[PDB]
């Protein structure tokens, strides 16, 4: 069972946003698929739902008017489009099955008149600087991007452990930065391969850095 | 209807018994759902029908209660259920949430490891420079990081950003990160960033050489 869901996007305000939620691993007709939307602040507000099977809708009454959930089951996807944007529709935005069992992983929607910037990325290189004991950490400084969020992976997915991502900070300029780093041995530092992963999906932005010891 | 959780947030040690109350405004029979959340990820149905468990959930969590007051329960709190918790009601419609309680855990004092670097070359050719001071799998959350040029103490020239509790050994980390122009950098000497702590008797210090 997995919903996949539509990338992060900026929006203007006044623009229309159509969302996706792709099914897969469950007769997509049998079950409703609720749109939930998390907001700073606001919480979690449940936004309506449809059962595929003969397209019948539900809508929270906050947001009639401005909300259409749709299915197609010949692809079975689901798909939410809001129109009329405003600055507090910014928010991550859930579909989940049904209580709801499986949720989507969101797509956040920023409401904004900047434009996307994708990020640059630099390592953070280890050096004897940047070892404590026996242990070296290193990263990847993925600075100047907009909005938010950028994701982060090690190796294509492969290194986990000792990974921290930040919480993005948010620059005078008004573009977002984070660090993701990595402790690892300081003794493999010359045969092991770290390479950072950056997405940023609003941007479309991908950026792969194979992150060298300094000397 | 209106969900209303409490507290809205707790600390607790691990092994110790967790207690989170959802009140609804009315009646909502068992029609009332729990879910776990942690930072930057979807929610996870923990229990539905106010007492059942979801399948691959630990016996550990466990709901009560009927009609308008509610409890989750972890019986033996373990690290990995650092998260806030949410009550959602079914009893027709519009569903609703409560506002969540964010459980933390109490633990056992830990030093920061302490790590700096240096611009990137390619950050360098750029004409900005920013250097990194990291503090690596801490407790308690408080931590004090300044930074000193040429042992002149700085001010406004740096942004910090703190993880999340871990979900395996409830520590924090923190970054510090010093941002001037690559002029403003090519001023200067020595870089060093000095960390206080509870976990350390006196104050670490890392620092480099521009060259």
């Amino acid at each position: 069972v997995q919903l996949v869901q539509s990338g992060a996007e900026v929006k203007k305000p006044g623009a229309s946003v159509k969302l996706s939620c792709k099914a897969s691993g469950y007769t997509f007709t049998v079950h409703a698929i609720s749109w939930v939307r998390q907001a700073p602040g606001q919480g979690l507000d449940w936004m309506g739902g449809i059962i595929p099977l003969v397209g019948m809708t539900n809508y929270a009454q906050r947001f009639q008017g401005r909300v259409t959930i749709t299915a197609d089951t010949s692809t079975t996807t689901a798909y939410m489009e809001l129109s009329s944007l405003r600055s507090e529709d910014t928010a991550v935005y859930y579909c989940a099955r049904g209580y709801l069992d499986i949720w989507g992983p969101g797509t956040p929607i920023t409401i904004s008149s900047a434009s996307t910037k994708g990020p640059s990325v630099f390592p953070l290189a280890p050096s004897s600087k940047s070892t404590s004991g026996g242990t070296a950490a290193l990263g990847c400084l993925v600075k100047d991007y907009f909005p938010e969020p950028v994701t982060v992976s090690w190796n294509s997915g492969a290194l986990t452990s000792g990974v921290h991502t930040f919480p993005a900070v948010l620059q005078s300029s008004g573009l977002y930065s984070l660090s993701s780093v990595v402790t690892v041995p300081s003794s493999s530092l010359g045969t092991q391969t770290y390479i950072c992963n950056v997405n940023h999906k609003p941007s479309n932005t991908k950026v792969d850095k194979k992150v060298e010891p300094k000397s | 209807i209106q969900m209303t959780q409490s507290p809205s947030s707790l600390s607790a040690s691990v092994g110790d018994r967790v207690t989170i109350t959802c009140r609804a405004s009315e009646n909502v029979n068992n029609c009332l759902h729990w879910y776990q959340q942690k930072p930057g990820k979807a929610p996870k149905l923990l229990i539905y029908a106010a007492f059942t468990l979801q399948n691959g959930v630990p016996s550990r969590f466990s709901g009560s209660g009927s009609g308008t007051d509610f409890t989750l329960t972890i019986t033996s709190l373990q690290p990995e259920d650092v998260a806030t918790y949410y009550c959602q009601h079914s009893y027709g419609s519009p569903l609703t949430f409560g506002g969540g309680t964010k459980v933390e855990i109490k633990r056992t004092v830990a030093a920061p490891s302490v790590f700096i670097f240096p611009p990137s070359d390619e950050q360098l050719k750029s004409g900005t420079a920013s250097v990194v001071c990291l503090l690596n799998n801490f407790y308690p959350r408080e931590a004090k990081v300044q930074w000193k040029v040429d042992n002149a103490l700085q001010s406004g020239n740096s942004q910090e950003s703190v993880t999340e509790q871990d979900s395996k050994d409830s520590t924090y980390s923190l970054s510090s990160t010093l941002t001037l122009s690559k002029a403003d950098y090519e001023k200067h000497k020595v870089y060093a960033c000095e960390v206080t702590h509870q976990g350390l008797s006196s104050p670490v210090t890392k620092s480099f050489n521009r060259g």
